[PDB]
C-alpha cells in the first residue's frame, strides 16, 4: 500500500521536512533511520511511507525537488536531514524567480526529466504503489509552476494511480511577491484536472491562528509550518496506523469526492493551544468544527458540507465521540447537505500524536471553499485589469490568452461550488 | 435542542401543535425531508413509517399510529366489530351495519327482509369514506334505493340501522351527536379530553321525511350550507358539556357524566384496547402518538350508539389551545422534556 | 450425503466465514488441526458433517470453503490465524488491491481479470463432490468486493453449475457499524444483478446486530468480532440441518420449497433467541415458551421491521436444545391468540419445526452465555421489504444529483445501469406490495 | 391445530404444523462482451486523457 511523496520548491520542502520530523518521531524512527519505538503498532504500516534498507533502517519514500540549492541544503542540515536517500535529492541552480512560467515551462522543464526518473526508480520497488502525495506551495514558481508540471507527467506515466497534494494558497497577510495570486490561478486550473484530492491550507488562515489563538504577535514561517505538520499528521492517521476503518487514498477520494472537480478539501486540527489541561470529548468536537481551527480561511456557515471525515486520535470513550459527532449534525443540521445520506464519518486510532493526550483532525469537503477561489481570483484581476507585471511571465514565452483561461477556469470552479450550495 | 419535520400543512391541530413547540425556544423546525428529527407531524396518506427509527443516536416519535386506520375506515371498522372476539357480533353499542360493494349484500337483505316483515322500523343509511366532505349519503326506508345507490358510486360502503329515535334538544326538536378527542400516548395511555362538543342540528327533526337531510345530516358544512335556523340556538351549532349537562339536568334530572359519559368512556376503552396488539409501539425501533375524534349518537333512553372514528379530527375553535397545549404536554414533552390535568385516563 | 461449497467474499463475507468455520469446528469436535477423535472412519465417509467437511488420508477435516478478496490483508490473518492449519493455500484467493467500495470495480475491472481464477479454485472443491448440492456465498452488500465481484461470480455460477441451488448471506449497511457513503449504491446495484441467480437470501442488518450486541451483551462499542460470533450463531443454527442428521432442510433445495413460493421475493426474516450475556453471572434459563413467544419481537430479528404489518407466506422454526414438540405447540398456540400473525391467502397458516437435541455451541470466551435451549425463525414476511425502501431511498436522494456516479462510470460502467437497477428495486417493492397489503 | 410428517432420529425431530388452510440467464459469451465492453469504455476514456495530455 506505498505512496509515494514529493515535495517541491522553497514551501514545499520546508513543510515536507517538518512532516518527516513528526511523522518519524510517531512510528520510532530516529534521525539516522533506525527504529527505537516500542509499540508494533508502530511498524505494521511503517511500509505505506517507509523504504526498509539493508541494515534494517526506514528510509521515507520521498523525493526532494527544487530549482535552486539553498532550502536543500537546509534540509539535508536539517534535524532528520540524514533519513533520506541521499540520490533523493534533485536540483537546479538557476532558481525560478517565484514566476510559475519558470517552474512550468523553461526551468522546470529542463530539470523534470531528471524527478522523474527518481519518481520511477521509488515506484519500482512498490509492492503495489497506492500514489502520490505532493507539498508544494501555489504562490511562487517551483512548487507551483514545476509542481503542477511534475503533477501532469506523472499523470500521463502512472494514469490509474490517486494524486494527493496539499497546497499552500498564498495571502497578501503573509506574501513574498505581488505575482502569487497570477502563480496560484495559473495552478489551480492544473489541480482541478490532474489531482484526486488536495488539501488547501491557506496561510492567511495559518497567519490568524497564530495571531489570534495561539497569542504570538509576531508569527514566522516556522510557526506556520508547525500547524500544516501537524494536520499533515492528523490526515494520514488512517494510512499509517491500524484500525476498524480498511481505507487508502482511493476510498477516501470514493466517499469524499461527489464530483470529480469539487474535491478541496478545508482541513482543521483540535486543540490548538497557547499545554496540560485535559480536554473533553465535547470541546475536541466543538473545536474542531469550528472555523477559528480551519486552515482554509473560509467561513463554513457560507456553505455547505457535501462530505466530511472526522479522525479522533487518543484513549478516548468511542460512544462519547458518536453523541458528540451526532450532536454536532442534529444541531447544524443546515450546514450538511441533504442529499448525501451519512456523508460525515468518524475513523479513530489508539495512537495519540506527540504531546497530546488526544486530538482531533477535520477534512470537510464544504462549498465555502469557493470563498478562497474568488479571493484569489479577485487579486488576479485587479493586477490583470491593467496587465500589470505580466513581462515576466511573456519572457518566457506565455501569452495573454493563457492568463485568460485560467481566470475562466476559476470562476468556472467557483460557479460549480455555488450551484450545490443551493441544491436541495 | 429538539428537532421536528412538518410533513402535513393542513392538520389545524398540528399547525397549532407546531407553533407552540417553536415558542418553548427548546425545539427547532427541519425541512420537510430532513432525516435527523426527533418528531415527525407525519402526513396523512402513504406515512413512510418503514423509515422511522434508524438514525443513530435519535429517540424519534411520530403522531400517529401505524394500523390505526382499521379503526377510522367506514367498511374496516365495521369488520373490525363483527370479527373481533372483544367487540363480537353481539356488540350492544354499534347499530347493525353491513359492507356493501358495488361482501354482506346478501346478509344485509336477510335482515331487512325480517324487519319489514315483522313491521319494524326498516330505515337504513348508507354511508362510506369515499364520499367525504358532507355528500354521498342515503336515508332511505327501501333497500331497492340503497343498493341502487352504491353501484352508482362504485366504491365500498356501508350500510347501517339509521337510529330512527334519537336523543332532540328542546327547544326546537332536534338532532346533534357528540364528538369526543382522545389522546394515545407512546405508552398507550388512553386519554379523553374534558371538553366535548355536540355538534346540533338548526331544523326540528321530520320522522317523515328523508330527502331533506339538513335535519337528519347534524356535519358542520351541512348545516352552515343548507339550513336555516343557523346558529340561533348555539353559537356555530355547537353547545358544549357544561350547556348540555345544564339541559340534562334541568330537562331529564340526570347529568352528563351518569346519562353518557360512561358509555362513551367505555366505547373509546373497548375499540383502543381492541386494536393494542395490532399497534402499540412498546418494545419498537420507533414510538407512535395519536389524536382521535370519537362521534357518538344518543338515543332518547340515553343510549350511546358509536357512529365512527376519526383519525385526523380537527378541534373546535374555543378548544384548540387547551388540547393543542395538552398534546404538547403529554404526548411530545413527556418523552422530549423541556428545561391540574385536562385529560380523563381511561385505565 | 451431497457437499455444499461455501464461498466468502470480501472483508465481510471472510471474517464472518472465519466465525463460522471456527463455531462449526466446535460443533462437530474438529481440533483447529483438523484432526476429529469422533469420526471414526479414517480418510472418507458419507455422514452428515461431511456435507461441509472433506477428508484426508491422514484424518484432516478440511472446510468445502473458498476465500476470495481483492486485497490481501484480511485473508492473511486467516493464514497466520487459530485455523490456519484447516485451510489449504489453494482455497484462500488474494489480488493486489482492492475494489475502493466501488461496486463497478469490483465487477468490471478488478473482477474481469480474476473470476477465472476464482472459478478454477471452486472446481477444484467441486471435483471432489460426489454430489454437490451448490452454493453457500458471504458478502456485504456494501463493499467493493462484496458487492461487485459476488454479483460477477453468481453470474458465471449460473453458467458453470446451472443446476446448482445457491443461497446468500447477505450483511446489509448501516451507519453504525463502519459504512461509505456510496454503499445504498453498491446494494442497489448488486441485488439487481444477482437477483435471479440466488435462490434464497439471508439479509442482516448491521444496525440489528449492532443494537442486539449493545441491549443484550452490554457491549458498548461493539467490535466486529463481536458482530460476527452473533451472526455465525444465527448462520449455525440456519445451516444445522445441513450438518447434521435430521428430515426438515436437509438439502438447498429444501430452503426455497419451505421459505420461498415466489422466487423473486427470496428474503426470508431471520429471529434468533435467547442472546444472553456470559458476564451476567445470575441468569433465569428460559422456558420454550418464553424464547419462542420472543420470536415476534422487532427487537431480536435480524433486520428491524414490522411484521404485524406485512404478511407471512412461510414459517420455519428450528430450535436447538431441550425441547419437544409438545411444549413447541402448547407455545405455537399462546402466541397465536396474542400477536398478529396473518398469512397470505394461497398459504396454509402453519410452522415447520425442526428440532436438534444438542443445545448452541459456545466459544469458549466469547460473549454469549451456554443456554439450555435455543431457537432461529425464519419466516418470509413481506415486511422486510422495509429494508428495500430504506435502501431505495438513501439511493434516490444521490442518484437525483448523480453524486459519485462518476467513480462507477470511469471503471467502465454505463450510467444506465444505475436505473435500470434502480427500476428492479421499484417492481421488487412493487411486489412486496401485491403481495402484502390490503387495501385502504 | 394438527401435527403432521412427525420424524424422529436420535439427534431430534421435525413435524409440521397447520393451524389453517388456504384460500434466461446469460449465457458465457454474454458474460463476456459486457465485461470487455466495459473494458472498452476504460480504454477509450484512457485514450482521451493521454491525448489530452499530449496536446
Ligand atoms: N458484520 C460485519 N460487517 C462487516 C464486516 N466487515 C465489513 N463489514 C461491513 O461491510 C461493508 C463494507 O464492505 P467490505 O466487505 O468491508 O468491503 P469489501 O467487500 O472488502 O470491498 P472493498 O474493500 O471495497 O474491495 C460495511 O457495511 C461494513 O460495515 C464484518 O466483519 N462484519
Ligand atoms: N346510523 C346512523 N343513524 C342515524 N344518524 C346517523 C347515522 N350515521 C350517521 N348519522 C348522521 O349522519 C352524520 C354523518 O355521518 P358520518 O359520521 O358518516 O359523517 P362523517 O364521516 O362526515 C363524520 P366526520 O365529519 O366527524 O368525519 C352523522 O353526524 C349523524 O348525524
Ligand atoms: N506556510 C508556508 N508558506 C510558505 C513557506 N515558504 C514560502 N511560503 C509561501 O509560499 C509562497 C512562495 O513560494 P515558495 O515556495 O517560496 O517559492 P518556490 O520556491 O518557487 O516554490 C508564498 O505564498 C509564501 O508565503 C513556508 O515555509 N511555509
Ligand atoms: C485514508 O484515510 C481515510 C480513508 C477514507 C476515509 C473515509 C472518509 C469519508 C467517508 O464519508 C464521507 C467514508 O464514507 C469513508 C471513508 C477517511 O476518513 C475517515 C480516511 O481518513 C481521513
Ligand atoms: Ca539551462
Ligand atoms: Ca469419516
Ligand atoms: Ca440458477
Ligand atoms: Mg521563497
Ligand atoms: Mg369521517
Ligand atoms: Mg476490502
Amino acid at each position: 500500500r506505498e505512496i509515494v511523496h514529493i515535495q517541491a520548491g522553497q514551501c514545499g520542502n520546508q513543510i515536507g521536512a517538518k512532516f518527516w520530523e513528526v511523522i518519524s518521531d510517531e512510528h520510532g524512527i530516529d534521525p539516522t533511520g533506525s527504529y527505537h519505538g516500542d509499540s508494533d503498532l508502530q511498524l505494521e504500516r511503517i511500509n505505506v511511507y517507509y523504504n526498509e534498507a539493508t541494515g534494517n533502517k526506514y528510509v521515507p519514500r520521498a523525493i526532494l525537488v527544487d530549482l535552486e540549492p539553498g532550502t536543500m541544503d537546509s534540509v539535508r542540515s536539517g534535524p532528520f536531514g540524514q533519513i533520506f536517500r541521499p540520490d533523493n535529492f534533485v536540483f537546479g541552480q538557476s532558481g525560478a524567480g517565484n514566476n510559475w512560467a519558470k517552474g512550468h515551462y523553461t526551468e522546470g522543464a529542463e530539470l523534470v526529466d531528471s524527478v522523474l526518473d527518481v519518481v520511477r526508480k521509488e515506484s519500482e520497488s512498490c509492492d503495489c504503489l497506492q500514489g502520490f502525495q505532493l507539498t508544494h506551495s501555489l504562490g511562487g514558481g517551483t512548487g507551483s509552476g514545476m509542481g503542477t508540471l511534475l503533477i501532469s507527467k506523472i499523470r500521463e506515466e502512472y494514469p490509474d494511480r490517486i494524486m494527493n497534494t496539499f497546497s499552500v494558497m498564498p495571502s497578501p497577510k503573509v506574501s513574498d511577491t505581488v505575482v502569487e495570486p497570477y502563480n496560484a490561478t495559473l495552478s489551480v486550473h492544473q489541480l482541478v484536472e490532474n489531482t484526486d484530492e488536495t488539501y488547501c491550507i491557506d496561510n492567511e488562515a495559518l497567519y490568524d491562528i497564530c495571531f489570534r489563538t495561539l497569542k504570538l504577535t509576531t508569527p514566522t514561517y516556522g510557526d506556520l509550518n508547525h500547524l500544516v505538520s501537524a494536520t499533515m499528521s492528523g490526515v494520514t492517521t488512517c494510512l499509517r496506523f491500524p484500525g476498524q476503518l480498511n481505507a487508502d487514498l482511493r476510498k477516501l477520494a470514493v466517499n469524499m469526492v461527489p464530483f470529480p472537480r469539487l474535491h478541496f478539501f478545508m482541513p482543521g486540527f483540535a486543540p490548538l493551544t497557547s499545554q496540560y489541561r485535559a480536554l473533553t470529548v465535547p470541546e475536541l468536537t466543538q473545536q474542531m468544527f469550528d472555523s477559528k481551527n480551519m486552515m482554509a480561511a473560509c467561513d463554513p456557515r457560507h456553505g455547505r458540507y457535501l462530505t466530511v471525515a472526522a479522525i479522533f486520535r487518543g484513549r478516548m470513550s468511542m460512544k462519547e465521540v458518536d453523541e458528540q459527532m451526532l450532536n454536532v449534525q442534529n444541531k447544524n443540521s443546515s450546514y450538511f447537505v441533504e442529499w448525501i445520506p451519512n456523508n460525515v464519518k468518524t475513523a479513530v486510532c489508539d495512537i495519540p500524536p506527540r504531546g497530546l493526550k488526544m486530538s482531533a483532525t477535520f477534512i470537510g469537503n464544504s462549498t465555502a471553499i469557493q470563498e478562497l477561489f474568488k479571493r484569489i481570483s479577485e487579486q488576479f484581476t485587479a493586477m490583470f485589469r491593467r496587465k500589470a507585471f505580466l513581462h515576466w511571465y511573456t519572457g518566457e514565452g506565455m501569452d495573454e490568452m493563457e492568463f485568460t483561461e485560467a481566470e475562466s477556469n476559476m470562476n468556472d470552479l467557483v460557479s460549480e461550488y455555488q450551484q450545490y450550495q443551493d441544491a436541495t | 435542542m429538539y428537532t421536528f419535520v412538518v410533513r402535513d400543512e393542513n392538520s389545524s391541530v398540528y399547525a397549532e401543535v407546531s407553533r407552540l413547540l417553536l415558542a418553548t425556544g427548546q425545539w427547532k423546525r427541519l425541512r420537510k425531508d430532513n432525516p435527523r428529527f426527533n418528531l415527525m407531524l407525519g402526513e396523512r396518506n402513504r406515512l413512510p413509517f418503514g423509515r422511522l427509527g434508524h438514525e443513530p443516536g435519535l429517540v424519534q416519535l411520530v403522531n400517529y399510529y401505524r394500523g390505526a386506520d382499521k379503526l377510522c375506515r367506514k367498511a374496516s371498522l365495521v369488520k373490525l366489530i363483527k370479527t373481533s372476539p372483544e367487540l363480537s357480533e353481539s356488540c350492544t353499542w354499534f347499530p347493525e351495519s353491513y359492507v356493501i360493494y358495488p361482501d354482506e349484500r346478501e346478509v344485509f337483505l336477510a335482515a331487512y327482509n325480517r324487519r319489514r316483515e315483522g313491521r319494524e322500523g326498516n330505515v337504513w343509511i348508507a354511508k362510506s369514506s369515499a364520499g367525504a366532505k358532507g355528500e354521498g349519503i342515503l336515508i332511505s326506508s327501501e333497500a331497492s334505493e340503497l343498493l341502487d345507490f352504491i353501484d352508482e358510486q362504485g366504491q365500498v360502503h356501508v350500510i347501517q340501522k339509521y337510529l330512527e329515535k334519537p336523543l332532540l334538544l328542546e327547544p326546537g326538536h332536534r338532532k346533534f351527536d357528540i364528538r369526543s378527542w382522545v389522546l394515545v400516548d407512546h405508552l398507550y395511555n388512553i386519554y379523553l379530553y374534558r371538553e366535548g362538543v355536540l355538534r346540533t342540528s338548526s331544523e326540528p327533526y321530520n320522522s317523515a321525511n328523508f330527502q331533506d337531510k339538513t335535519c337528519h345530516l347534524t356535519n358542520h358544512c351541512i348545516q352552515k350550507e343548507y339550513s336555516k335556523n343557523y346558529g340561533r340556538y348555539e353559537e356555530g351549532n355547537e353547545m358544549f358539556f357544561e350547556e348540555f349537562n345544564q339541559y340534562l339536568m334541568d330537562a331529564l334530572n340526570t347529568t352528563l357524566e351518569n346519562s353518557i359519559l360512561l358509555q362513551i368512556k367505555h366505547i373509546i376503552r373497548s375499540c383502543l384496547m381492541c386494536i393494542e396488539p395490532a399497534i402499540s409501539t412498546k418494545h419498537l425501533h420507533y414510538q407512535s402518538f395519536q389524536l382521535f375524534g370519537f362521534d357518538f349518537m344518543v338515543d332518547e333512553e340515553l343510549k350511546v350508539w358509536l357512529i365512527e372514528v376519526n383519525g385526523a379530527p380537527a378541534c373546535a375553535q374555543k378548544l384548540y389551545a387547551e388540547l393543542c397545549q395538552g398534546i404538547v404536554d403529554v404526548a411530545i414533552s413527556s418523552v422530549f422534556p423541556l428545561a391540574t390535568s385536562i385529560f380523563i385516563k381511561l385505565h | 450425503m451431497r457437499e455444499c461449497i461455501s464461498i466468502h467474499v470480501g472483508q465481510a463475507g471472510v471474517q464472518i466465514g472465519n466465525a463460522c468455520w471456527e463455531l462449526y469446528c466446535l460443533e462437530h469436535g474438529i481440533q483447529p488441526d483438523g484432526q476429529m477423535p469422533s469420526d471414526k472412519t479414517i480418510g472418507g465417509g458419507d455422514d452428515s458433517f461431511n456435507t461441509f467437511f472433506s477428508e484426508t488420508g491422514a484424518g484432516k477435516h478440511v472446510p468445502r470453503a473458498v476465500f476470495v478478496d481483492l486485497e490481501p490483508t484480511v485473508i492473511d490473518e486467516v493464514r497466520t490465524g487459530t485455523y490456519r492449519q484447516l485451510f489449504h493455500p489453494e482455497q484462500l484467493i488474494t489480488g493486489k488491491e482492492d475494489a475502493a467500495n466501488n461496486y463497478a470495480r469490483g465487477h468490471y475491472t478488478i473482477g474481469k481479470e480474476i473470476i477465472d481464477l476464482v472459478l478454477d479454485r471452486i472446481r477444484k472443491l467441486a471435483d471432489q463432490c460426489t454430489g454437490l448440492q451448490g452454493f453457500l456465498v458471504f458478502h456485504s452488500f456494501g463493499g467493493g468486493t462484496g458487492s461487485g465481484f459476488t454479483s460477477l461470480l453468481m453470474e458465471r455460477l449460473s453458467v458453470d453449475y446451472g443446476k446448482k441451488s445457491k443461497l446468500e448471506f447477505s450483511i446489509y449497511p448501516a451507519p453504525q457499524v463502519s459504512t461509505a457513503v456510496v454503499e445504498p449504491y453498491n446494494s442497489i446495484l448488486t441485488t439487481h444483478t444477482t437477483l435471479e441467480h440466488s435462490d434464497c437470501a439471508f439479509m442482516v442488518d448491521n444496525e440489528a446486530i449492532y443494537d442486539i450486541c449493545r441491549r443484550n451483551l452490554d457491549i458498548e462499542r461493539p467490535t466486529y468480532t463481536n458482530l460476527n460470533r452473533l451472526i455465525s450463531q444465527i448462520v449455525s443454527s440456519i445451516t444445522a440441518s445441513l450438518r447434521f442428521d435430521g428430515a426438515l432442510n436437509v438439502d438447498l433445495t429444501e430452503f426455497q420449497t419451505n421459505l420461498v413460493p415466489y422466487p423473486r421475493i427470496h428474503f426470508p426474516l431471520a429471529t434468533y433467541a435467547p442472546v444472553i450475556s456470559a458476564e451476567k453471572a445470575y441468569h433465569e434459563q428460559l422456558s420454550v415458551a418464553e424464547i419462542t413467544n420472543a420470536c415476534f419481537e422487532p427487537a431480536n430479528q435480524m433486520v428491524k421491521c414490522d411484521p404485524r404489518h406485512g404478511k407471512y407466506m412461510a414459517c420455519c422454526l428450528l430450535y436447538r436444545g431441550d425441547v419437544v414438540p409438545k411444549d413447541v405447540n402448547a407455545a405455537i398456540a399462546t402466541i397465536k391468540t396474542k400477536r398478529s400473525i396473518q398469512f397470505v391467502d394461497w398459504c396454509p397458516t402453519g410452522f415447520k419445526v425442526g428440532i436438534n437435541y444438542q443445545p448452541p455451541t459456545v466459544v469458549p470466551g466469547g460473549d454469549l452465555a451456554k443456554v439450555q435451549r435455543a431457537v432461529c425463525m425464519l419466516s418470509n414476511t413481506t415486511a422486510i421489504a422495509e429494508a428495500w425502501a430504506r435502501l431505495d431511498h438513501k439511493f434516490d436522494l444521490m442518484y437525483a444529483k448523480r453524486a459519485f456516479v462518476h467513480w462507477y462510470v470511469g471503471e467502465g460502467m454505463e450510467e444506465g445501469e444505475f436505473s435500470e437497477a434502480r427500476e428492479d428495486m421499484a417492481a421488487l417493492e412493487k411486489d412486496y406490495e401485491e403481495v402484502g397489503v390490503d387495501s385502504v | 391445530m394438527e401435527v403432521i410428517e412427525l420424524n424422529k432420529c436420535t439427534s431430534g425431530q421435525s413435524f409440521e404444523v397447520i393451524l389453517k388452510p388456504p384460500s434466461r440467464d446469460p449465457s458465457l459469451e454474454e458474460i463476456q462482451k459486457k465485461l470487455e465492453a466495459a473494458e472498452e469504455r476504460r480504454k477509450y476514456q484512457e485514450a482521451e486523457l493521454l491525448k489530452h495530455l499530449a496536446e
